[PDB]
DNA sequence: GAAGCGGCGCACGAAAAACGCGAAAGCGTTTCACGATAAATGCGAAAAC
């Protein structure tokens, strides 16, 4: 078997190749005489005359490669200690607390004093410990288990969210770090939409989608994808909005679902607010310091229309001379989208939690918060004609002062209905009886 | 053979090649070269045939004036050169059309048989041995050394007379054991799918490759991933259990 | 303002592949003997001219 020989050959130094290699043509130029029947006394002469080399190696060596098939003359030519302790080194450093290793073999030789263990030298050790494992690093910490046809314009888009580092004064008056969406065209890397709120929730992607199929359209084959590798919650129009199934909308739309920092948080005049990834930043500053959310958001804007219309993008698309703007605009009209119809994006305005509906017919929404506080009371003859109890109510903020849309707790579409701080009060009484009382409690 | 007797620029490849000697390699395949046209003490007569059809110069006929690269033939523009593909296809074509033409007037031939025929024939009465992996990857090119991640991948910068690409190539060998730098043996033609990694001592680790779509990379996306979930807890118990043990203290 | 852990480079020593001197055995071609047989020469006698 020539394998092990080869093998040995390939694990030769560079060195040691070369040697092989000066070795060699004297050993078949020896061969030739030889054949001619030349004496191996003149043969040996000659050769040890020509090349400087002893008589008596060339010799020795020709007879050693002599077994050996001419092509392979050239690969022809080139801890005892106690288990115990070894075991407990490695059951030590393999601990989340990952201890020193030179201290962890200090606290081994102390272990190894009491049990009487031989021991090996550190470099020996650490050097097996290389030897280990890649996989045995991440067996004590857990880590490397976290880590593991044609594309047209707006055929697909991806969904990112971000949380702003930035201390924001909002319309309701309270300072806020703002969360916004953003729908982003995955071939010329275009922003085409976004929406910025007070915190995660459902309706600034939704939103943020209704502005990008206005203004862009619908395609034809759309495909959609926001990597997850409900939001709702209260009433900031004084009625709770709201547990769904916003699928169910994503695919009614034709579409197929699947599973800046510089230009905004960074900006000269946030400033104040953006406190940049300080790990020591002083508290006291920053009440005053917040900025106004139509500062914000302009500069978000702004900071938007930059990054887009940023040339010397470098990406297939853009070949490191065109922006993101540039490569859409050519793209997109090569494209085939249609425009939404009222009806679709009406059907996309937001959806209040289910509402009682009385033997009349009628129900009630408390209307509040951002909009001007009144009690809306809605009507219709087939909520009091057929069977309902509970009714889930859609609305255009703007037009809850006339006319609604009535749907079953399933989804099934009924008829519309027209029309015929309050609790913050007890979110700051309740803050202060807290905050008096932990203070209380902590002395 | 001046011009061909002398390697090009190391750099002819973008990234730099290590500078080596090739007529140590050929002795050492076995073989006896000669820089003149006959074999001394041989009655074999001469390299070169007296028929120029017979030669190199007799593939001008099916290469250089086939008729799909007659535009770019210049004989003995910007707009005809052929592309690569083209040429080499038909270069291919001519090569295996030289060899299968019959009535080759040669003694082996006697006027009838096409060179293919004959070789055919009296190869099958020679004596040859097959080469062993070390042998065929020694007459690679090597590439100077380039560094290896912690994962295990290391990168070449493709160019030159090369199609431009920054190629990364990857194997678990790499990562698994000690490496900080390794030399790449390469065959120009295959830069695009396997190399071989060696140490810089010159001893052979491992090869490496170079790395409805996303959903089938998805399945070998996740079954390479439960392989090594898997392999995680092999090479677990038998360095743990007894030593996790003993610890507690 | 201070100190420790990690990582890398230099030296010692020892074992395993090695090197130069031989040397004998394997082995081929040559060796010498020794002896016996023929055959080539020695002598004389008898017949022949």
């Amino acid at each position: 078997d020539r394998e092990a020989l080869w093998s040995k050959w390939d694990n030769a130094s560079d060195s040691q190749r070369r040697l092989a290699e000066k070795w060699l043509p004297a050993v078949q130029a020896a061969d030739e005489m030889l054949n001619q029947g030349i004496s191996t006394k003149t043969a040996f002469a000659t050769v040890a005359g020509h090349y400087q080399v002893s008589a008596s190696t060339l010799r020795d060596k020709y007879y050693q490669v002599q077994k050996f098939a001419k092509p392979d003359w050239a690969a022809a030519l080139v801890s005892e200690f106690d288990e115990d302790a070894w075991q407990f080194l490695i059951a030590d450093y393999l601990r989340p607390e990952k201890p020193a290793f030179r201290k962890c073999y200090e606290r081994l030789e102390l272990a190894a004093r009491e049990h009487g263990w031989s021991i090996p030298s550190r470099a020996t050790a650490f050097r097996r410990i290389q030897q280990l494992d890649e996989a045995m690093v991440v067996a004590c910490r857990e880590g490397e288990h976290a880590l593991m046809e044609h594309l047209d314009a707006m055929q697909w888009i991806n969904g990112d969210g971000y949380l702003h580092n930035v201390f924001v004064r909002w319309f309701n008056g309270d300072v806020i770090r703002p969360k916004t969406w953003f729908w982003q065209d995955v071939k010329t890397r275009k922003i085409l939409g976004w929406r910025c709120d007070v915190s995660e929730n459902i309706d600034s992607i939704r939103l943020s989608f209704m502005d990008v199929v206005t203004r862009y359209g619908i395609p034809e084959d759309f495909h959609i994808t926001i990597d997850n590798t409900t939001g709702g919650a209260p009433n900031r129009y004084r009625f709770k909005v709201k547990e769904d199934d916003p699928k169910g909308l994503f695919l009614l739309m034709g579409a197929k679902m699947h599973w800046l920092e510089e230009y905004v948080d960074k900006h000269p005049a946030l400033a104040g607010a953006y406190t940049g990834p300080n790990p020591q930043a002083k508290p006291d500053n920053y009440g005053d310091r917040a900025v106004d959310a139509e500062l914000f958001l302009k500069t978000l804007a702004e900071g938007v229309a930059m990054f887009n219309a940023r040339t010397g993008r470098e990406t297939e698309m853009c070949g490191g001379k065109l922006s993101f703007d540039d490569v859409f605009e050519r793209e997109y009209a090569r494209t085939i989208v249609r425009k939404p119809t009222e009806e679709q994006k009406r059907m996309l305005l937001l959806p209040a939690e289910a509402v009682n509906v009385s033997r009349k017919g009628e129900f009630t929404l408390k209307v509040g918060g951002s909009l001007k506080g009144a009690k809306n009371v809605y009507y219709n003859l087939a909520l009091m004609l057929a069977g309902v109890k509970k009714v889930v109510v859609r609305f255009d903020p703007q037009q809850l002062h006339s006319t609604v849309y009535c749907y079953t707790l399933d989804g099934r579409f009924i008829c519309e209905a027209e029309c015929l701080r309050e609790y913050r009060r007890r979110q700051k009484q309740l803050k202060s009886a807290t905050k008096a009382a932990i203070k209380a409690q902590k002395q | 053979a001046n011009k061909w007797l002398t390697g090009g620029a190391p750099n002819r490849y973008r990234f730099k090649v290590k500078e080596d000697d090739p007529k140590g390699l050929f002795l050492l395949m076995g073989a006896k070269m000669h820089w003149t046209s006959v074999v001394a003490g041989k009655g074999w007569g001469q390299a070169k045939p007296v028929e120029r059809a017979f030669g190199v110069g007799g593939l001008e006929e099916y290469v250089d004036k086939h008729p799909a690269l007659a535009g770019a033939y210049t004989g003995p523009y910007g707009d005809r050169a052929v592309d690569a593909e083209l040429f080499l296809k038909t270069l291919a074509e001519g090569v295996a059309m030289f060899n299968a033409r019959t009535g080759r007037e040669t003694e082996m031939c006697g006027g009838k048989l096409s060179f293919d025929d004959v070789f055919e024939r009296e190869y099958a009465r020679t004596i040859v041995r097959k080469p062993t992996e070390e042998q065929k990857r020694m007459l690679l090119l090597p590439a100077e050394a380039v560094n290896v991640s912690r994962k295990g991948e290391f990168t070449l910068k493709v160019g030159g007379s090369l199609k431009g690409a920054k190629n990364v190539y990857y194997n678990l060998a790499l990562m698994l054991a000690g490496v900080k730098k390794v030399v790449v043996r390469f065959d120009p033609q295959q830069l695009h799918s396997t190399v071989y990694c060696y140490t810089l001592d010159g001893r052979f680790i491992c090869e490496a490759e170079c790395l409805a779509a996303a959903g089938r990379e998805y399945r070998r996306r996740q079954k390479q991933l439960k392989s090594a979930t898997k392999a995680a807890i092999k090479a677990q118990k038998q360095m743990d259990a007894l030593e996790v043990a003993e610890l507690l203290p």
